[PDB]
């Protein structure tokens, strides 16, 4: 049949190909996800689950309440909508919509990263002791694997030197 | 999400007759629960602790630096919780069977009440006073007090965040302060380098919370205020608190062994 | 007008994940490997999680589930998703701890993100309405476009000679009309302010008699001119006549997402001690010792050269996993590129010893031990 | 003092097995 | 036998404008701290620590399991009141001269009232954020954030120290400071005026917000010594 239509076909094509070929979904947001992940590269290294429980997590997202919504965490994706949400209803610019939105984010992760300190040394000024962190866990694994090399870098040396000697003639001692 | 659920005999609707306001439960439970709760799905919202138990996470979340925000409001929902969930309306009758178990680990069952309200106002601070319940692999079930900082947890699989003592005040120079202050950096050690100090038996079975007093202020200050003068205040508060012990229900959930 | 089929997809988890960024600009005059790639230098695609009670079946909310040998027994679950469907009927996926724990690595650094100033260490945060905004209006002037951090205009220096040409006649040529029509709009404002005064003792912007009255008096002055230029094709400052020009404007945000801490204006109160003076040390790494010239060293997985001060000069094969030293981060910001440059300086020694009592190596403890 | 030398005539060895800038 | 001393501007009478009533600060200072005080006449009558005011007993009484009830009183007793002492009546401008200094080391006033308010939301205990000036490598003027919990002296004389004037001046790593501000986040001064907090009106958050703009910066520069650029 004739495939759905996500975006207007070219009106200029007289005798266009692929008519029975399905399109491409392309949204709105799609221009502002890649603005914002380019702009904090780094916010994809926070881990986001995709997984979905029972698909109902759209059912309680009104974004003209703020970021902070229900079921869903706190992410790059968030500042997308609501940047959207002001763009459309209070008729926002593309860039002013983008800095209000962006704003509420950075105070919002700010917090989150002040509570991890001050929970931690709170901890402790009543006799709160904690386990490994990631940055000895992460230098000890260095180690290992630095250990390892330092035997391969060995052996092969060891080769090459070796190989230099067969490889000068040697064959009568005079 | 995590939601707030109804307490135990109709407080939130009345609240105890000569404990608690039902204005004073409803900002002791139901206001402050609630955010703590909401605070917590934030934190929560997108991790494995999403559909998790509040004790689950007071586990899991101990030892960890990065998520130690996290066991703060989880043991706080849960220590909160467990406090309500042992008042009752009317005063019960204590057990014969719990009655001569705590003469015989306390003296007398007044010699307790006093060591729990003293130790309360001893602290000085928002914490928990717990009355856990010890048995080494061969010896006897044996009870004792312990009390919690702001948000400890007395369950040994959260050894991590127990608690138990302020170093402000209790690490010096004098021959006391020297033995707390080694105490505190042998822990930390251990617990970094991860041996144990203190063998567990496996389940954490070795102590079990039976009753549970949120000294929080906020529980309190508005209730029986300030207590200048010595009338009302944190003293009265515990005071009050000993008559509402549902001391039916801490026998059931002591579990001791039948000796008698 | 959506179907509801469709109302559900645009709102799917699975849709929201970004598009592949474009990876770290490097020298395109310049030679690399072919088949060997090591991590880079900021993320280019989504880190993704699940539920401890799914890993155990593979389960990731993707085309298939993953295979359990290369995605369980790690404690931090994290993968990254190529292709959610590659032409080998398979999920091409990859470890993301890379990048996800090299996150956490810095958060716990505790240490926010400076704007670089040339060498009175003054810092000043990135997360300012005076710096921090993308919006403007034609009322800005040249003073508040130092301010600005996100150009739609290219920087001339960093462009290749041949990218150079393709923008004067792909994007600098077409709009000569358009730009008459500015400065018309700019003109209509030189007579009008021959009317500052006029009324304390605009016109409808088109005169084709004017524009060309005004640039011909401009090519004595080439400066004012390109000033003139640049608000026209936003043009990020070059010449002093200030927000770090000489290496180029960020191709991001200057924080880059890694973290929005703001200052460091704090003192951790320690346990015992109280207070203390400095922030907590941390280990590092030698890499590409002194004896080729510099000294690299590891910190928290980022690279940044040596203190300015060994185990640096050169290279011990006797140390074991290593030659590693203590100190202190004081001042982290993004570069040009998208890297993250730590200005690093060496530690103190007591400091050390404070550390490493909490953490129980310290082999002579200094409270109570020590009588001195 | 040839030592000196005859450590650093490793070290560059090594160094020269770290492929890597 | 320390009495209640008075607050600064009939603030038990009057309280503050727009940040707190009239009865609060009876709950906050008028009744708390008599509490505290009483409490701690008990313990230092007829004892070197009679007539001694409040400072040298937390510094002197400090660190120690056989002290510990004295010195929790004696701080609380004196935080307290450090509190109440830098609140003015109306919002007051602040000096050229520190706002100088403010951006030196925090880069805006914005960034400083982030991060104190910031750091006393993200508490989850009842304690007090201060704004102490030291002196460090690199600028001699320097302000720092600092946060006490529970009974946190923000003086150094109140914390472990090494002998060889035995006491070493500073704790292992320590700073001299100076305090200049503090915040109280005890439930006594904002859980009855601004509530529990819950779902975002008033709360914790609104209580340290209206602080900020009832600051006496007057008292806060005079204290800070912006003269002496060499503290010792």
């Amino acid at each position: 049949p004739y495939p759905i239509q996500h975006s207007p076909p070219n009106p200029r094509a007289r005798k266009p190909r692929n008519l029975f070929r399905p399109t491409k979904i392309v949204y709105p947001e799609d221009e502002l996800r890649r603005d914002f992940y380019r702009d904090h590269p780094w916010e994809l290294a926070r881990p986001r689950m995709i997984i979905e429980l029972d698909g109902k997590d759209a059912r309680f997202l009104d974004w003209s309440k703020g970021l902070r919504q229900r079921g869903i965490p706190l992410s790059g994706e968030s500042v997308v909508q609501r940047q959207l949400w002001l763009m459309e209803n209070q008729g926002m610019t593309k860039q002013e919509a983008y800095d209000k939105a962006r704003h509420e984010f950075y105070k919002l992760r700010q917090l989150e990263q002040m509570e991890r300190r001050i929970a931690v040394e709170e901890a402790r000024m009543v006799g709160g002791y904690f386990g490994k962190d990631l940055l000895t866990v992460g230098m000890e694994l260095e180690n290992k694997t630095y250990e390892s090399w330092k035997k391969w870098a060995t052996t092969e040396i060891a080769r090459q030197e070796s190989a230099r000697a067969s490889m000068y003639t040697n064959v009568v001692d005079n | 999400q995590h939601y707030l659920m109804p307490l135990r005999d109709n407080f939130e609707q009345e609240g105890i007759r000569n404990f608690l306001s039902p204005g004073s439960v409803n900002m002791a439970y139901t206001e402050y629960q609630t955010f703590i709760l909401e605070k917590l799905n934030a934190l929560v919202v997108g991790t494995d602790f999403e559909q998790k138990d509040t004790k689950s996470i007071v586990l899991a979340t101990a030892r960890d630096p990065e998520l130690a925000h996290v066991f703060n409001h989880a043991s706080m929902a849960h220590n909160n919780h467990f406090f309500f969930d042992h008042l009752s309306p009317v005063p019960v009758k204590m057990g014969d069977k719990l009655f001569y178990h705590i003469n015989e680990n306390f003296g007398s069952v007044d010699t307790l009440r006093d060591e729990m309200i003293g130790t309360a106002v001893s602290m000085f601070g928002p914490g928990f006073v717990w009355l856990v319940r010890t048995q080494l692999p061969g010896q006897p079930v044996a009870l004792r007090v312990m009390a919690t900082y702001l948000a400890g947890s007395p369950y040994p699989g959260a050894h991590w965040r127990r608690q138990e003592m302020d170093a402000q005040t209790s690490i010096g120079s004098s021959p006391q302060g020297l033995s707390n202050g080694q105490r505190f950096f042998e822990r930390s050690a251990a617990g970094f380098k991860g041996n144990k100090l203190e063998p567990t038996a496996p389940g954490g079975t070795d102590l079990i919370p039976i009753l549970c007093l949120n000294t929080w202020e906020y529980a309190w200050l508005r209730e029986y205020g300030t207590g200048v003068g010595g009338m009302g205040g944190k003293l009265a508060y515990a005071q009050s608190w000993w008559n509402m012990i549902d001391w039916a229900k801490v026998e059931e959930e002591a579990r001791l062994e039948t000796r008698i | 007008g959506v179907s509801p089929g469709g109302a559900l997809l645009r709102t799917s988890r699975m849709f929201s994940l970004p598009p592949v960024i474009p990876p770290p600009p490097g020298n395109k005059l310049q030679m690399i490997s072919e088949r060997a790639s090591a991590t880079e230098a900021y993320p280019t695609h989504q880190v993704l999680t699940t539920f401890e009670s799914s890993r155990s079946r593979g389960d990731w909310g993707l085309k298939r589930p993953l295979p359990l040998k290369s995605t369980t027994g790690t404690t931090y679950p994290m993968v990254k998703v190529k292709e959610m469907d590659s032409l080998e009927q398979i999920t091409d996926f990859t470890s993301g701890t890379q990048h996800g724990l090299t996150l956490k690595k810095f958060q716990a650094l505790n240490i926010p993100i400076s704007t670089p100033s040339e060498i009175r260490p003054v810092q000043r945060s990135v997360f300012e309405a005076d710096t921090d905004v993308t919006a403007f209006s034609p009322d800005e002037q040249i003073q508040e476009a130092e301010k600005r951090w996100k150009f739609s205009g290219p920087w001339l220096a960093g462009m290749t000679p041949g990218e150079f040409k393709e923008y004067l006649a792909k994007t600098v040529r077409p709009k000569r009309a358009e730009f008459r029509k500015f400065i018309q709009k700019k003109i209509a404002a030189q007579k009008t302010e021959a009317a500052n005064r006029e009324l304390q003792e605009k016109p409808e912007s088109i005169t084709d008699d004017e524009v060309t009255e005004y640039l011909r008096r401009l090519r004595n002055d080439n400066q004012v001119l390109y000033d003139l230029v640049g608000q026209f094709l936003d043009l990020a400052p070059l010449k002093p006549p200030s927000p770090y020009g000489g290496r180029g404007p960020p191709i991001t945000h200057p924080s880059a997402g890694i973290s929005y801490l703001r200052t460091a204006a704090y003192l951790n109160n320690h346990p015992i001690y109280g207070p203390q003076k400095s922030h907590p040390p941390v280990q590092a790494r030698v890499l590409k010792p002194r004896r080729g010239n510099d000294a690299k060293i590891g910190v928290a997985g980022f690279v940044a050269d040596g203190p300015l001060g060994s185990v640096m000069d050169k290279f011990d094969p006797s140390i074991e996993g290593g030659a590693k030293l203590w100190v202190n981060v004081d001042k982290a910001t993004v570069d040009s590129t998208g890297r993250v440059q730590l200005t690093v300086s060496d530690a103190k020694a007591t400091d050390v010893l404070i550390a490493k009592e909490l953490i129980g190596d310290a082999r002579e403890p200094i409270f109570g031990s020590a009588p001195k | 003092v040839q030592e000196l030398l005859q450590s650093e005539v490793t070290s560059n060895n090594y160094m020269r097995m770290m492929r890597r800038r």
